[PDB]
RNA sequence: UUUUUUUUUU
RNA sequence: CGUAGCUGUAGAUGAAUGCUAAUUAUAGAGUAU
RNA sequence: UUUUUUUUUUUUUUU
RNA sequence: GGAAGCUGGAAGACGGAAUCGUUAUUAAGCGCCAGGUAGUCCUGGACACUGAAUCC
């Protein structure tokens, strides 16, 4: 009756991976790649070491730490109520896997290179 | 016990009561309740049998078994207490209405037997006169074809007291 | 009308006796869950918290008291209290 | 979007996207 | 018998039946026994063709233990589960070892406690006791009979876990203390080669006994020297401790003997991998949103692992899921551990077996009158489903 | 109102 | 598409949704508790 | 369709 | 200005009296957007489904 995704069980939120079986929301997204910043740090080669306390595991769980991974998640899904019939908002993936792609984060399943896609 | 509730916030059935070949049984489909219809003195009242959820693990028979099925048995064995005994079983000496049984009435504009009854949404009008049958021939007919069309599409009415 | 308003505080005062304690285990439903939201500051959302530490059914019914057991659950209450 | 009505509506909206929504109260 | 005789009903004794299945009906057949007012009223069974074509694999497998025969289990996919209540009753009487359980999920959505362990696996102590409990009330007799093999005494550790699929989860602690304690003769060049072989040669040498001190296995010493696998009281005393070593002892020891035939039924196998409604702190970021996974617990994973029916000498597994407790959807069979050449495809009722389950009320007094003229009629509006044709049936007078 | 997968369990 | 059918929970005596140390979006600017 | 599916329905259109 | 998380002991089970009217895909419920040239309403305009009864 009131499942989620509809009748053709839609999936707007969702990437898969090419390597592996492991797939997460949008939402993991961003505390993956802040989680993993030393190694994205070292890929490369303060104000360019800013977000190094966010780092912390537990700092995350926190009420400072709740409110700032909100911050960076706007809920793409929510919109303006003129947004009706065809304007409707579409699969925000696209942008995400070009961010998750691009900064070579490992999965957390098997230590690999760039291999997200949309899914 | 008479009311006809209706809930706001509910899908409309086309027959919300569904009428049995036994005449004191009734199944209604709002809320999925077994009920009994009996005359009692003077008016209708009913037993509703409770079909929701909450024990032996012999065979799942009787007890506290939370199954749609439990209704349908508490009622057939509370059937035969009645004849058995013979406690209530005496015939509807409280009337319906003025025209006879419920659903009809007399023409205004002339001398008519008018009775209406909805089927799949169509619905029919004209039925039998009464000036060319007088007042005894054809109010017998009137009331002979909603019984007959009612056992066809099991479409139960309630009786008011008034 | 204007009594009510009085009345009623004494309800609020009455609070700060029943504290002191770790935890009112005590409640009046079965379910440890629903007991626990009887507290200040917890609500159908911090509910749910506390309880995911404790490594417990949903609907588990309050086990017996035990000193060791409130040091736990007292321990769990100010992390899910901090937010 | 400032009743019942409306206001529920983008919730059960979001529903069928791929989204959990907590539903509840309104 | 044969297959002239299809689709007619086989007369069950009520009390007979009860014996034989303590537990209690096979499927959702209890729902329907009630509506019999009759209490002396014998139980019916169809006989459908999808047992036949099952009962005959079973006859030739018996009689070669005495590379043909079948040596892998079945799955029923789409009534399923109404060949259940014939197949089980059948093979007991016969003198063949069937664990029965068509309620499975009972010890994963109800009162309960769990430890969480190094192994990753959580246990059930109140569960644990039911599962052998239950099994003993018709299986009796015979288990005590059964000798106990020796080569696979007590290699099982508290949470049913292997000793050596458990040390590997200290792998890591163990890994790390060895590195810190190297460097007692890592400080004292020659040739440069033999002087880091030889340094090397240590880590072999410590790894070897760090691998057999550390780690104390509990070799379920309160019985040193076991006769049988039913003489086994002491699981049912300790609960508090000594409940999942032992339940996972019994499962072990009956693959590698073979004296007797055997057979596992489970039921309603499509609601072992969904999650539990338990709550814990394992969820992958919104993955299951606090919750356990029901195959994550020890006694659903016992019974999900379909795979490993090779090792069952004696007998083999089964399985059928036909109830709506959860969409099937696509169900990929591939990603199960069953094969496309292993699943029974049922498909709606015929309509000369059709027939026979309407005149079967009749002489249940169940029905109050049935005319032969929309006998047909009726057969379109459920479409023959089983399901569709008790419920309407049920709810009006029927015909 | 919520499904498995790249493999280290006799 | 919504009340679906179906099916788990507590066959609610306790489901009222406004108040706010606090963020989401449009806009050049909608700020202070 | 006995190696086939694995399922609710809208406010313009197969000219 | 709109929506959301958390938190929640704002004032209500009063009255079967009385005033606003419906000529049946009427009445009663529920769901969607087109325009108002950034956002910005519980009203108005406009479409679709379930859809009972009476002596009018």
């Amino acid at each position: 009756a009131r499942r989620v995704g509809g009748i053709g069980r839609r999936c707007f939120l969702t990437l898969h991976c090419s390597a592996c079986s492991f797939f997460f929301q949008t939402s993991d997204a961003i505390k993956l790649i802040l989680t993993q910043q030393h190694h994205i740090l070292r890929k490369k080669g303060a104000s360019k070491f800013s977000l190094l306390p966010l780092a912390d595991a537990s700092l995350l769980l926190k009420r400072r730490g709740a409110l700032v991974l909100r911050s960076l998640h706007g809920d793409p899904l929510v919109g303006s109520r003129r947004q009706r019939g065809e304007f409707a908002p579409q699969a925000p993936t696209a942008e995400m896997a070009k961010m998750l792609n691009k900064s070579c984060v490992p999965c957390p399943r098997c230590k690999r290179e760039g291999r997200w896609e949309e899914g | 016990r008479q009311e006809f509730f209706w809930p706001e916030k509910a899908r409309r059935t086309r027959v919300p009561l569904y009428q049995n070949s036994r005449p004191n049984l009734v199944y209604d489909q709002r809320f999925r309740r077994f009920m009994c219809m009996w005359y009692a003195n003077g008016v209708q009242v009913f037993r509703p049998f409770s079909c929701r959820g909450r024990l032996p693990d012999g065979l799942g028979i009787g007890r506290g078994s939370g199954t749609w099925e439990r209704a349908r048995a508490k009622a057939v064995v509370l059937l035969k207490q009645l004849q058995r005994q013979g406690h209530l079983d005496r015939l509807a000496k409280p009337d319906v209405t003025r025209s006879g049984v419920r659903g009809v009435y007399f023409d205004t504009e002339e001398k008519l037997w008018v009775a209406t009854w909805n089927e799949h949404g169509l619905r029919r009008f004209k039925a039998f006169p009464t000036m060319e049958m007088g007042f005894d021939a054809a109010y017998q007919a009137a009331v002979a074809v909603r019984r007959q069309k009612l056992r066809e599409n099991y479409i139960f009415s309630m009786q008011r007291n008034r | 009308r204007q009594a009510k308003k009085q009345t009623k505080l004494a309800a609020k005062n009455a609070r700060k006796m029943k504290e002191s304690k770790g935890l009112l285990l005590e409640g009046k439903k079965t379910a440890l869950c629903m007991n626990l939201m009887q507290n200040t500051g917890i609500a159908w959302y911090r509910s749910l918290q506390v309880c995911k530490h404790l490594e417990m059914h949903r609907r588990a019914p309050v086990p017996r008291v035990t000193a060791g057991f409130r040091e736990k659950v007292t321990q769990a209450v100010a992390v899910v209290k901090l937010g | 979007c400032m009743n019942k009505k409306n206001r529920l509506a983008l919730r059960k909206r979001r529903r069928r996207m791929g989204e959990r929504v907590s539903l509840r109260y309104r | 018998v044969g297959v002239e005789d299809v689709g007619r009903f086989r007369l069950f004794d009520r009390h007979r039946l009860v014996e034989l299945l303590p537990e209690g009906l096979a499927g959702e057949l209890s729902r329907d026994v009630e509506m019999i007012p009759s209490a002396t009223s014998p139980i019916g069974v169809m006989l459908r063709k999808a047992t036949l074509e099952l009962q005959m694999q079973l006859e030739l497998f018996a009689r070669v233990h005495a590379l043909a025969a079948v040596q892998r289990g079945f799955l029923l996919d789409g009534g399923k589960s109404c060949v259940l209540n014939y197949l089980i009753p059948w093979a007991r009487e016969n003198n063949w070892l069937v664990v029965y359980e068509p309620l499975p999920s009972r010890y994963a959505r109800e009162i309960g406690d769990i430890k969480r362990s190094s192994a990753g696996v959580y246990i059930q102590s109140s569960f644990s006791q039911e599962f052998l409990e239950r099994l003993g009330r018709f299986n009796r007799r015979l288990l005590e009979e059964l000798p106990v093999a020796r080569r696979c005494y007590g290699q099982a550790a508290l949470d049913g876990v292997h000793r050596l699929y458990a040390e590997r989860s200290y792998h890591s602690l163990l890994e790390k203390a060895l590195e810190k304690d190297l460097d007692e003769i890592r400080e004292q060049l020659d040739s440069q080669l033999r002087e880091e072989i030889l340094l090397a040669r240590e880590r072999l040498a410590l790894w070897h006994t760090y691998r057999r001190e550390v780690s104390i296995p509990s070799m379920k010493s309160r019985l040193p020297n076991p006769a049988s696998v039913w003489e086994i009281a002491e699981f049912g005393l300790q609960n508090e401790a000594f409940a999942t070593q032992a339940l996972y002892e019994v499962w072990e020891q009956l693959k590698k003997q073979t004296q007797l035939n055997v057979l596992i039924a489970v039921d309603e196998w499509n609601e072992c991998f969904p999650v539990s409604e338990y709550v814990s702190m394992r969820y992958e970021g919104t993955r299951f949103n606090g919750h356990i996974p029901a195959f994550h617990l020890s006694t659903p994973r016992l019974l999900s692992r379909f795979d490993d029916a090779q090792q069952f000498q004696r007998g083999l597994k089964i399985c059928a899921t036909s109830w709506r407790r959860s969409n099937r959807r696509d169900y990929r069979p591939d990603l199960l551990g069953v094969r496309q050449e292993e699943i029974r495809t049922v498909r709606n009722f015929s309509p000369l077996e059709f027939a026979n389950f309407v005149a079967y009320y009749h002489k249940k007094k169940i029905l109050h009158e049935f005319p032969r003229e929309k006998l047909d009629y009726f057969y379109m509006l459920s479409g023959g489903n089983g399901f569709q044709a008790r419920r309407l049936l049920a709810s009006l007078y029927g015909g």
